[PDB]
RNA sequence: ACCUUAAGAUAUCAGAGGAAAGUCCUACUGAUCAAACAUGCGCUUCCAAUAGUAGAAGGACGUUAAGCAUUUAUCAUUGAACUGUUCAUUGAAGUCAUUGAUGCAAACUCCUUGGUCACACACACAUACGGCGCGGAAGGCGUGUUUGCUGACGUUUCCAUUCCCUUGUUUCAAUCAUUGGUUAAACUGAUUUUUGGGGCCCUUUGUUUCUUCUGCCUGGAGAAGUUUGACACCAAAUUCAAAUUGGUGUUAGGGGAGCUGGGGCCUUUCAAAA
């Protein structure tokens, strides 16, 4: 329908807090509409541990995408 | 279909930047403007009151305010209620405008000037300011104007005073300054 | 920090302050009859504040905003519970505390302007600069 | 059982239980009955409406009397110390000052306690008749 | 029109009470 | 074109 | 929708809006879409348990929020009333 | 107050409501829109009871008093998928016949002012 | 420079008719439903002292107030004494608060809101209480008419098509005029002009707030105007004002005559049944 306005934070840090809890820091690499995200060089905040080269993660789960960089 | 209701102009169907480029233009950008202008101009008008409700007065109550005295109502005529009530008005207007910046003009030589009173180069709100006048850089060192006093500053402004109570201010000063 | 010579901008603040939050409206008169006393370099505005909003005041009960009852009565010879026809009395109410604040504007104005042409004139520099520096 | 006689008392109330209840609250302050509402109140039909012997409220509708309203007692000696209670003092139900004084007869309710401590009750529901 | 102006005031002529330059 | 579902099933197939 | 046209009509001005986990957050709102999404700049953030922080961005999914605050002064926009003129849209 | 038996959603324009939240929460404000059904609220002032007083609600003085942190916040529209139920509070400042008094007053000086905004915009 | 569209429908069943089986339609006909508008119910609840200085409802993001009672203020590493305790060092985070938070309770001050209406200062009531003054607010129920969601816009070779007083009010008297009733000489009632008196109101605060202009407290007044129009105000830039273009509003309250929609009650006339 609508791609969510996400053009301006691409190949850009970003934190995301995935569910209420858990926080992922991650370079953005892409999204759908349903604003599913696929982010590389993943690391959960919390010492922190590296999740993997590529994950997707699903945009029922995402609350708020802070971008910590200079956007 | 949709139509911005303050231009009247009415839009082909649109969801994405062509909302984001009428939005952002001129004739939706100043004609925005002029009508909050309006409401909010509105709101600082009106004069209706309170409704009113009149109790009877009884005998203990009207016999010591008749005793008194009556008092004399002052009264202007339309022109010179017309012309007082645009003074006010301005007034008004004038004085909420207003806005107070001696520290600002104050510590124009302050080591750490550029950094703080610019208003540019600041670090909370200077992010928005990061197609469009001598700006000041962040890159002044305390060496540029080691004496301050050599004729480079202007004396401070005199404080202000109430025009309608001018007359109000002493005649003459204690001091001779040429 | 509030009896400044400079002190406008601070007492601007709370008074913003004020008016945004308190819904009450009796702080507000407390803290401007405050600052109608302290000889600051923009009395002017605080004082142009003061009699625009005891010129906007409406209705006798309102008065009571300003001082109390008891003192209304007995120094300014005003009733605030006067009933009869209102609208001369809260005239006569309205133009002797313009004649209190006159004074008490006399007063401060003499104040200021005796700091600002002996004093404060003269003075260019407010800021420390570094140990390397001559004041002269 | 003697009845009291109420004058100066406010006639905006409308309904008879809401007027009971607001004058039984403004009597009695933090009274069993007043401060909870949806109670439905003790009909004394021939119990107490509120403690310090107060047993019913009289009240009319009729042009006549709008404003007066009768208070009828469990015994004589309460009421007279109902009396002592006025003291003399203003009592106040809403913000008009309220006159008290003893009614020239006791109410029917009152008659019957005393009669009980049937000929006339007979005699009371016959006078009804010829004066209606 | 506006309700705040600057003071002005008269020079109290210049004699030896009121100069501020005097030293002696 | 409704849900986004429909959407998702016009690139979803043309990926397989 | 309404309330959807006046969170559009909300941009560029400072709105408050508290998610549905518990924290608060207001600051700038740069854009909003029909689905309730925004994105508001140089917010300050209160995560549930009081603490404050603050972040130059944010997009939160619309999914999330419970309420959002505009200011009052939105009160008089043009698309609240309900007698209306159109301009007899062309063909 | 009492309210009509067929009184929908769009009745209660300018009615003041009690709107309910699914955590515990209930908001005060006036109705002045609507949709999904998420509200615009005026004024409305959100309660809540703290969880230290929670527990003078649960079955047994005789009349419970709860204090209600509440919070002041304007010009606030919800969202419909939080919104567990609605009431009625109070009745609007203006009598029925005052709005069709209006209602009609806006009607003619709209239907005027499109009169002469065609004359202006054709001429 | 980006954008040019989800598709359908507008009460419902039953009966008669028209274009074997549906299919559609009927300024057709019943019944139900819904909406608007009139109109009623002995319907139900609510509408503030002045015979007084009050009170009711709701607030305070108000004060006393540091009130009275409890309870809170990091984690890891290393050294030292010590029978867990104390002192120092490195690293890691860390909402502000401790005059806070939480529990309890009271006084005080102040804001908004209302018919602060009329007649009364009254001996009622068992079928318990004339709910038998005028309004207003909110619902409940019933009837009638129209409609079948609702509104602008165009066309008609469609219909339509009004006046008057008034802007403190009320009351008494003097007087003028008009009109009716009885004996145009007398009396009586209704309308009006001028002057005076009494009461209440003027916060109408930009001194009546429908607009402009003249104007006012020893007064309540004068002139012109009333919707394809006028008036008030806002914003700009030409380098003051004026100019224009773009906007937001205001054009009211009361009474009367005609004309007209609805109810209740009465009369007459007509039709059907008893």
């Amino acid at each position: 329908v609508s791609t969510p306005e996400l053009k301006k934070y691409m190949d850009k840090k970003i934190l995301l807090n995935i569910n209420g809890s858990r926080k992922v820091a991650g370079i953005l690499r892409g999204y759908d509409i349903f604003l599913n995200v696929v982010l590389d060089d993943a690391m959960e905040i919390n010492n922190n541990h590296q999740l993997g080269l590529q994950t997707v993660i699903r945009g029922n789960s995402i609350i708020s995408l802070e971008a910590l960089d200079a956007i | 279909k949709f139509y911005c209701d303050y231009c009247d102009t009415y839009l082909t169907h649109d969801s994405p930047s062509v909302r984001k480029t009428h939005c952002s233009g001129r004739k939706h950008k100043e004609n925005v403007k002029d009508y909050y202008r309006n409401k909010a101009r509105d709101i600082i008008n009106k004069h209706n009151h309170k409704r009113r409700h009149i109790g009877k007065r009884g005998r203990k109550e009207r016999e010591n305010s008749s005793q008194n005295e009556t008092l004399k109502v002052t009264c202007l005529s339309n022109k010179e209620k017309r012309h007082i009530m645009h003074v006010k008005k301005m007034n008004q207007k004038e004085l909420a405008q207003t806005s107070i910046d001696t520290l600002k003009l104050l510590y124009d030589g302050s080591p750490g000037y550029s950094k703080v009173f610019v208003d540019a180069n600041r670090f909370d709100i200077g992010d928005l300011v990061k197609r469009a006048q001598t700006s000041r850089s962040r890159d002044e060192t305390c060496e540029s104007n080691p004496f301050p006093r050599l004729n480079n500053p202007k004396k401070l402004e005199p404080p202000k005073i109430l025009s309608q109570w001018s007359n109000t201010i002493p005649k003459t000063s204690i001091f001779y300054s040429v | 920090v509030g009896l400044h010579f400079f002190s406008g901008e601070f007492w601007d603040l709370y008074l913003e302050q004020i008016s945004s939050r308190c819904t009450s409206s009796k702080k507000y008169w407390n803290v401007l009859r405050k600052i109608l006393e302290i000889p600051l370099h923009s009395f002017s505005k605080f004082y142009a504040l003061w009699l625009q909003r005891i010129d906007d005041i409406m209705d006798l009960k309102q008065l009571s905003q300003l001082t109390s009852k008891d003192e209304l009565l007995k120094k300014l010879k005003i009733d605030i519970n006067y009933s009869g026809r209102k609208g001369p009395y809260l005239q006569d109410a309205k133009k002797k505390l313009k004649k209190i604040t006159k004074e008490m504007y006399m007063v401060v104005q003499y104040q200021v302007l005796e700091i600002y042409s002996i004093f404060e004139s003269k003075i260019y520099i407010n800021y420390y600069t570094s140990p390397e520096t001559l004041v002269s | 059982m003697s009845a009291l006689y109420f004058q100066n008392l406010p006639s905006r109330p409308a309904n008879k239980e809401n007027y009971t209840r607001l004058l039984l609250k403004h009597i009695n302050p933090n009274n069993k009955y007043a401060i909870n509402p949806s109670l439905p109140l003790p009909h004394n039909k021939l119990l107490l409406d509120d403690q310090m012997g107060l047993l019913e409220v009289s009240i009319s509708r009729s042009s006549k009397m709008t404003n007066q309203a009768f208070l009828t007692f469990v015994t004589q000696e309460e009421a007279d110390r109902f009396l002592e209670k006025y003291t003399t003092t203003a009592l106040k139900v809403q913000g008009r000052k309220v006159r008290m004084g003893k009614a020239r007869t006791n109410s029917l309710l009152g008659l019957s306690i005393e009669m009980q401590k049937y000929n006339l009750d007979i005699k009371k529901v016959l006078k009804a008749r010829k004066l209606k | 029109m506006s309700q705040f102006i600057y003071p002005v005031q008269q020079q109290p002529s210049l004699n030896h009470f009121t100069d501020p330059n005097n030293t002696t | 074109m409704s849900t986004p579902a429909a959407e998702q099933r016009k690139l979803v197939e043309q990926l397989m | 929708g309404i309330p959807v046209k006046l969170l559009n009509e909300a941009q560029g001005h400072i709105v408050s809006l508290e998610l549905t986990t518990g924290a608060t957050y207001r600051g700038k709102l740069v854009e909003s879409e029909d689905s309730m999404n925004v994105q508001l700049r140089d917010v300050i953030a209160t995560e549930p348990q009081g603490a404050v922080t603050h972040m130059d961005q944010i997009f939160v999914r619309g999914s999330q929020i419970k309420f959002i605050v505009v200011p009052d002064l939105l009160k008089n926009a043009p698309l609240f009333k309900k007698n209306s003129s159109r301009p007899m849209p062309p063909i | 107050i009492q309210v009509a038996h067929s009184s929908r959603l769009a009745n209660l324009i300018d009615y003041k409501l009690r709107v309910l939240t699914q955590d515990g929460r209930v908001y005060i404000g006036q109705l002045m829109a609507f949709d999904h059904m998420n509200l615009v609220l005026n004024e409305c002032i959100e309660e809540r009871v703290p969880k230290t007083q929670l527990d003078k609600l649960r079955p047994r003085g005789t009349t419970l008093n709860i204090k209600v942190e509440k919070r002041v916040l304007g010009l606030t529209i919800l969202r419909g998928e939080q919104i567990l139920s609605t009431v009625v509070e109070d009745k609007p400042l203006l009598s029925k016949k005052e709005r069709l008094v209006r209602d009609k007053k806006e009607k003619k000086q709209a239907q005027k002012q499109t009169k002469l905004r065609k004359e202006k915009e054709k001429k």
